[PDB]
């Protein structure tokens, strides 16, 4: 449970990271114990080294229509506003 | 308008008639009628609308300078009709949204095409 979050922070504080640093960051032993957890975490990995080739998410199916909806929500957002102009009454 | 001066009685008008010497304007009452279809082919007046519309006046940014300088120049109009508060029209707050509210809409419809 500590780990993840360095895990993460690690992501975040390290595109690539030694797999030893992130090791030594898991005051682990083996890597492969590590190892294990990045590729659980599914982290790019070459030899000694863990990598966050994407670190985050980005993307991922829902948080849409809204918040990136580039006239649409503007147009919503027109068409809202238009009901602050339609609303209006 | 329509004059014809004189009449069988009236909507039965009828007294200077027979009391002779009738004149005057006299109109009749005007009507017309037409139908619906040349109202289409009237309403047509304004391939069409896409090609008519959208897209077919989607030129603006042309205009953006003005477009802001028209927005541009509602503010400085306001600072000055709002300091009238401080009686009769040019109100203090009139021409304030009229001014600020044809260029925000105006400003909008562009948004549609991009």
């Amino acid at each position: 449970a500590i780990r993840d979050e360095i895990a993460k922070n690690t992501e975040l504080s390290y595109d690539f990271l030694p797999l030893s640093n992130i090791k030594a960051l898991l005051f682990f032993n083996n890597e492969k114990e590590t190892e294990k957890f990045a590729l659980e975490r599914n982290w790019p990995i070459v030899n000694s080294k863990v990598y966050f080739n994407n670190q985050s998410k980005e993307k991922a199916d829902y948080e849409d229509e809204m918040m990136h909806e580039e006239d649409q929500k503007t147009n919503i957002i027109e068409k809202a506003m238009d009901y602050a102009i339609s609303i209006e009454n | 308008d329509a004059f014809r001066l004189i009449d069988t009685g009236a909507l039965i008008n009828i007294q200077a008639l027979i009391h002779g010497l009738n004149r005057h304007y006299y109109s009749l009452n005007i009507d017309y009628h037409k139908t619906a279809k040349e109202t289409k082919m009237l309403m047509n007046l304004h391939y069409e609308e896409k090609e008519e519309s959208n897209l077919a006046a989607t030129k603006s940014m042309v205009k953006i300078a003005e477009q802001y300088s028209k927005r541009i120049e509602e503010e400085k109009e306001l600072t000055e009709e709002e300091l009238k508060t401080r009686v009769g029209r040019q109100d203090p707050k009139k021409h304030l949204s009229e001014t600020a509210d044809e260029t925000l809409e105006n400003n909008i419809v562009s948004v549609l095409t991009a």
